[PDB]
């Protein structure tokens, strides 16, 4: 049927769907992440012209986090694994912001199954600052939830400040889940050198959840 | 007068077998390893279908021993593919929760493609032994319950589902050894019947058909009365019409693709 | 200062031009529109279904 | 002071503008086709399903012969399709990852492509080593570039994400004039049929009729609730079509300067990512979000159709000169073509 | 910049062998599928190999199959024709020819300089036809070349795959026309080409002192490819 020049014509062609196919063996071998939060957050102490990407490899799995007026390019993200979110634990009140912003990343329409991990960053200053809250009355009304693990040596007005933040976030977190995403929070230090074996664990277990959903296991 | 409806329901299973399969090969982007296997099951289990149907028509119209005994092998392959199927389906469950992260890389299809090997390579050797290597015909070699086959072959074929119900179940015991954790963890911050009925209804149903048969194979010689022989074979062909509901049907995309 | 009343009058002379220009009444500016359509109707696959004689992708 | 009264100067003259523009409307589009026979229902089915990329799909350009067209996605590769028998022939590896447009040269030795790296760049599929080379990277922009189209072998209008559009000069890469005066980000843009004009919608929900030559906004024209996504001239360059987030179709007349109809209905909520038009321009194919095309009267702005075989939103389409086929592109990774 | 520069050629005694090879330098080289020509001493060209893009796919002569073999090295950029047990009809001079196939290329449009083998003394195949063997003009007159087919070359997809060679005194062909309307790249414009199912006509016009040579005709149709006599040009 195909004449001599169309069959040269089919094998060029498909010795090139040949690469696609060895490209795409790789590009689904890295999992993406997208490192979010503000410029005082703490960014740049978790990282260890509009778009900063960077590679790094743990365990034999590589990663492909890219840290980045946020309405329109972050909608088109709907395929990362994990959202990385830094934020401040420390009240001008610009907090209040920052759950703002993650309130619109939750209720996102494309953005509805893609999990965020939550780094709750600055300990040292919030626990100064209290040993020294008020710009929210509601933590008056507050009890330290009793599955609680304070490190050692921790006043337990520091614990009821730590956890309060950590709850309200989860507040907003829990109120539409569905199932389909859920949020992994931390407490992060300045000094930290742990803070990608969790992002690990996250990431492994993020995927864990969705097949057992598959299965309806869970 | 069971035979008719050993031959409905053999043209039941292999109806909703052949759906399954027009499903899984029509639409182009059903090829994961998941797919795959599901279809490999959903063939087995058309093929048992039809040889059912063809023994039936065979020794209700044409009398052909020769046929009789060909078709006495290929249901004998087919409900070993079969039951072969889902201990493969299971191991790919198994570590796609061990191995999360490297679930896609291309080692996952090398081992689709051994399992595939290794399931039709039994079928295979372990369905040709009522026509090739053994027969009830001659050589008197203790002829077992079923009219052409030796008892050591029904057996060796008793002492295999045993084996692949056994891994089978260790594997299911190792996955809700990871959803307990999971689900403690995530109702830790919120403030089991999903889980539960999920494992009754995908290993109670594959049990409680194959054990019947499985034990009477085991304590039944020619002597017996053919009833049980059709008592005891009823509950095989209903687990090949639940198969497909349980996995096929059940899945969010496959069921869009079925609606359209 | 300076910046205000510069970009005042630039938007003043963008006015003018803008409301300069002649303008027609929509009862003719609308029919153009359809004279355009029914002309061109015939030669418009898309609108009218063709044989699969010379469909390409048929 | 001077800002005062000339805030008072400025509001006279678009209070003016408002009232003129009501002055000149007389009769409505709709009442005017009440008496043309109705299109009728249009069924369109796929013929082509161009599988290969690796992500999603952003932009979608044929080519002037109507059977080649090149396609971007998020993947970082520009393919380049033979529709009529589903080929490959070329495929470019990009420098960055982070494209949202491409065109094809009207001639068809180059396409062009850019994105977040706010540089565009023209390639050269006619070199005489047998490969694909940069021909040109021009960089100047302040912002992302949104879309790029090419007037000729040596001229490619650029809109960017910094509110201004641009006119270049390929052999030597330095802007021959700058469009300034919108508001919010530039969104789209489209040619005019004889390439003398252009139109562009942007985020501050207003569209101005531009001028190549020059360089002076002509017209604008507003009546958007949120964001203008796409935007695309009527076949005879005397009107245009633009659609936008608040789930509508707008219809703007040149001329009259004015609105002349509104494709909507309750029932769709969704927003609009890309409209064309026919060779007759008698069907508006708009590209919504809710993994749907349907397919207006441009005339009567009643439904006539829909194109439903995507498993994801509708980021594309685009029809032939000849008029002969309608692609769509999606985030499925994969197009399909139409008619 | 682009050369292809063949070697490996001499003298042989027969039943020998030999083997020859063509550096390519100067262009993408794995994504061109390669041939060799040969062409007698007082003679037209014959098609000899083909070797596709990636090894994939490789087509040889009815005369001399089972006796070369070709082959390519692309990381070092070579192309190889290995002969055993040479005939005396095996004196020739060797031509290594490019050719790259996607929609609206332009196929065999570059040879090399090509080497010469010299052996001591000791079907339903597509016939390409040109009657006319000969013709005598005088600069600023035009000229109309033939080719006839034995088979309607006009393929159902709507294509015509037939091509023109210009070969002059002392150098190798040069590609004019492909697929029997398409000018190629470099030629001047006033070579133009016709035709239609089995008979074809080159029109020259404005002819000038450089265009003198042989002309000939191939078809791309279905191998093996076939060339014409070979028309030739004098002047006055
Ligand atoms: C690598 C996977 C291997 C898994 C093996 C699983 C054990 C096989 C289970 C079940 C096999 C049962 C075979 C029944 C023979 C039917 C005879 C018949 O139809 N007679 C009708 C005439 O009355």
């Amino acid at each position: 049927t195909l004449s001599a020049e169309d069959k040269a014509a089919v094998e060029r062609s498909k010795m090139i769907e040949k690469q696609l196919q060895k490209d795409k063996q790789v590009y689904r071998a890295t999992h993406r992440l997208l490192l979010l939060g503000a410029g005082e957050s703490g960014k740049s102490t978790i990282v260890k012209s509009g778009i900063f990407e960077t590679k790094f490899q743990v365990d034999k799995v590589n990663f492909h986090m890219f840290d980045v007026e946020r309405r329109k390019w972050i909608q088109c993200f709907n395929d990362v694994t994990a959202i990385i979110f830094v934020v401040a634990s420390s009240s001008t009140n610009r907090l209040q912001e920052a759950l703002n912003l993650f309130k619109s990343i939750w209720n996102n329409r494309w953005l509805r199954t893609i999990s965020v991990i939550l780094f709750l960053n600055k300990q040292d200053l919030l626990a100064e600052k209290v040993l020294a809250e008020d710009y929210f009355p509601e933590f008056a009304r507050y009890t330290t939830p009793e599955d609680a693990t304070p490190e050692p040596g921790e006043d337990p007005r520091v614990t009821r400040a730590k956890y309060f933040i950590r709850d309200e976030f989860l507040r907003i977190s829990t109120a539409s889940g569905d199932g389909r995403h859920y949020c992994y929070p931390h407490f992060t230090c300045a000094v930290d050198t742990e803070n990608i074996r969790r992002v690990f664990n996250d990431c492994r277990d993020i995927i864990q959840r969705m097949h057992l959903r598959q299965y309806e296991l869970l | 007068a069971w035979d008719v409806v050993l031959c409905i329901s053999g043209t039941l299973v292999s109806c909703e077998n052949a759906l399954v399969v027009a499903i899984i090969v029509g639409t182009p982007a059903f090829r994961a390893p998941m797919f795959l296997l599901v279809g490999s099951l959903a063939v087995a289990d058309l093929l048992a279908g039809l040889g059912l149907v063809l023994h039936f028509a065979a020794v209700f119209c044409i009398g052909s021993a020769e046929m009789s005994l060909v078709l006495v092998g290929v249901l004998a392959m087919a409900f070993t593919a079969s039951i072969g199927s889902l201990l493969a389906i299971t191991v790919d469950r198994y570590l796609s929760l061990y191995n999360a992260l490297t679930y896609y890389s291309e080692t996952t299809v090398t081992r689709t493609y051994v399992m595939l090997a290794l399931v039709w390579g039994g079928a295979l050797g372990l369905g040709l032994l009522p026509v090739l290597a053994w027969n009830c015909l001659d050589g008197l070699t203790t002829c077992g319950v079923v009219y052409p086959l030796s008892k050591n072959h029904l057996v060796v074929l008793a002492i295999a589902f045993f084996m692949v119900f056994g891994i089978m179940l260790q594997l299911y015991a190792q996955i809700c050894r990871i959803v307990c954790r999971h689900a403690q963890q995530i109702a830790l911050q919120r403030h089991t019947r999903k889980g539960i009925a999920t494992l009754a209804v995908v290993l109670g149903a594959f049990a409680a058909c194959w054990l019947p048969f499985t034990v009477y194979c085991l304590l039944g010689d020619a002597h017996s009365p053919p009833l049980y022989t059709y008592l005891t074979l009823l509950p095989a062909t209903y687990n090949s019409m639940i198969n497909p509901i349980i996995y096929a049907f059940r899945n969010q995309d496959v069921q869009k693709v079925l609606w359209a | 200062n300076t910046a205000s009343i510069a970009q005042a009058r630039k938007l003043v002379e963008q006015l003018k031009m803008e409301a300069n220009i002649d303008r027609i009444k929509v009862s003719k500016a609308a029919a153009d529109l359809m004279a355009y359509c029914e002309a061109h109707a015939k030669e418009d696959p898309l609108l009218t279904p063709v044989p699969a004689s010379e469909n390409p992708f048929r | 002071s001077e800002l005062d009264q000339l805030r008072q100067e400025a509001e006279q003259l678009k209070n003016q503008i408002r009232d003129a523009r009501k002055a000149c409307a007389d009769a409505t589009l709709s009442q005017i086709t009440n008496n043309i026979d109705p299109v009728g229902r249009i069924q369109m089915r796929t013929r082509r399903t161009l599988r290969g990329h690796l992500a999603k799909i952003y932009a979608m350009h044929w080519g002037t012969d109507s059977r080649l067209l090149v396609s971007a996605s998020q993947d970082g590769k520009l393919i380049i399709w033979d529709s009529y028998t589903t080929n490959k022939v070329h495929a470019i590896p990009l420098r960055s990852s982070w494209v949202m447009t491409c065109a094809y040269a009207p001639s068809g030795n180059y396409v062009a492509c850019g994105g977040l790296d706010n540089i565009c760049s023209i390639y050269n599929l006619k070199t005489r080593e047998g490969n694909v080379r940069v021909s040109r990277e021009l960089a100047g922009h302040t912002g992302y570039l949104s879309c790029c189209r090419f007037l000729d072998d040596n001229q490619i209008v650029t809109s960017s994400g910094d509110t201004t559009c641009a006119l270049w000069d390929i052999e030597t890469g330095q802007q021959t004039t700058t469009f300034t005066g919108h508001t919010g980000d530039v969104m789209s843009l489209s040619l005019a049929p004889d390439t003398r004009l252009f139109v562009s919608g942007a985020c501050d929900a207003s569209a101005k009729l531009w001028d190549v030559r020059e360089g002076m906004c002509r017209q604008t024209f507003t009546g958007h609730e949120s964001d203008i996504n796409a935007i695309c001239f009527f076949p005879n360059g005397n009107a245009f079509a633009t659609g936008s987030d608040d789930a509508t179709c707008r219809l703007f007349d040149l001329r009259a300067d004015q609105e002349l109809m509104t494709y909507s209905h309750d029932n769709i909520i969704c927003g609009i990512t890309s409209v064309s038009f026919s060779k007759s321009g008698r069907l508006l194919l708009a590209g919504y979000d809710d993994f749907n095309c349907n397919v207006w009267d441009a005339l009567k702005a009643d439904r006539a159709g829909v194109l439903a075989g995507h498993d994801n939103r509708v980021s594309c389409l685009g029809v032939t000169d000849d008029g002969m086929a309608v692609a769509t592109g999606s985030w499925d990774s994969f197009l399909k073509i139409w008619n | 910049d682009v050369q292809l520069v063949e070697s490996g050629g001499g003298l042989v005694q027969p039943g020998g062998s030999r083997k020859l090879s063509c550096s390519a330098s100067g262009f993408a080289f794995s994504s061109f599928g390669m041939h060799w020509v040969r062409q007698a001493p007082e003679k037209g060209l014959e098609w000899v190999a083909y070797i596709s893009s990636g090894s994939g796919t490789i087509y040889y002569a009815d005369t001399v199959k089972g006796r070369f073999t070709i082959s390519r090295d692309d990381p070092k950029n070579t192309l190889f024709l290995q002969m055993t047990s040479l005939r005396s009809e095996d004196t020739a001079m060797y031509y290594c020819v490019r050719s790259i196939y996607y929609y609206g290329s332009s196929p065999f449009d570059f040879w090399g300089q090509g080497t010469t083998l010299t052996v001591s003394s000791g079907g339903s195949d597509i016939v390409m036809t040109q009657a006319t063997s000969s013709v005598p003009v005088t600069p600023g007159l035009s000229v109309s070349i033939s080719c006839r087919s034995s088979k309607s070359l006009l393929h159902s997809n709507g294509n015509t795959y037939l091509y023109w060679f210009l070969q002059r005194p002392g150098q190798s062909p040069q590609l004019l026309i492909y697929r029997m309307s398409n000018l190629a790249s470099g030629v001047p414009d006033r070579f133009s080409g016709s035709g239609s199912g089995t008979a074809f006509t080159l029109t020259i016009s404005r002819l000038e002192a450089e265009d003198v040579g042989v002309y000939y005709c191939m078809q791309h149709l279905e191998y093996p490819l076939t060339f014409g006599a070979g028309t030739k040009l004098e002047l006055k």
